[PDB]
């Protein structure tokens, strides 16, 4: 049995931690919704 | 139970202790989640049940008490904000420029940044804190680094 708890308000942070990069992939989605890398 | 818009954990108890499976967005009386997440089970908030109304496995996404909200999109350009909901820890906003997954069907952008599984469900966020789409779906790239889809729904 699953229940959901309150964790906070969707807002953009001013000055939050900018991180991660912005790779671009070819990629393929399946029947089943699993992503895969194409090459 | 709790229909206050935010952002809301999954948990379970199911498993040893209590575990969080996931997390969620309540905007305009619906809950937003991945259907990996909760599988299209129903839910509790508080006293109350929240019942599937629409899911797709392809997608990967699932919507509670009324018809998917979300129809923010990337515009392409702009940095976002993943407002990750880690497990037993707080909320806390990561701003990233995203990549971009290509597909035989157009392009999606992508987010290159690695939490656990339970943080599935997390909101990604445009300037004007809309919600663009949720964290969790995605591959494991040559260095063994997780990269996930911005995935948004249609709202009817
Ligand atoms: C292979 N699966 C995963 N590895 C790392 C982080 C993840 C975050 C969310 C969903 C899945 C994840």
């Amino acid at each position: 049995d699953m229940y959901i708890e309150r964790a906070g308000d969707i807002t953009w942070e001013k000055d939050a931690e900018v991180t991660g990069n912005s790779p671009r992939l070819d990629v393929a989605l399946d029947e089943s919704g699993d992503f895969s890398l194409v090459e | 139970g709790e229909t206050t818009d935010g952002v809301y954990r999954v948990m379970t108890r199911r498993l040893l202790g209590s575990t969080q499976v996931g997390v969620g967005v309540m905007q305009e009386g619906v809950f937003h989640t991945m259907w990996h997440v909760t599988k299209g089970a129903a839910l509790r908030s508080g006293e109350g049940r929240l019942d599937p109304y629409w899911g797709d496995v392809k997608q990967d996404l699932v919507s509670y008490c009324g018809p998917w909200k979300l129809d923010a999109a990337w515009d392409g350009l702009s940095e976002v904000q993943l407002l990750a909901v880690p497990p037993g820890e707080r909320a806390k906003n990561i701003q990233t420029l995203p990549g971009i997954f290509k597909t035989k069907d157009g392009d999606i952008g992508a987010v290159a940044l690695d939490y656990p599984a339970g943080t599935s469900g997390s909101p990604i966020l445009d300037k004007c804190g809309r919600v663009i789409g949720l964290y969790g779906n995605g591959v494991v790239i040559k260095n063994g680094s997780y990269v996930s889809a911005i995935t948004q729904g249609k709202r009817e």
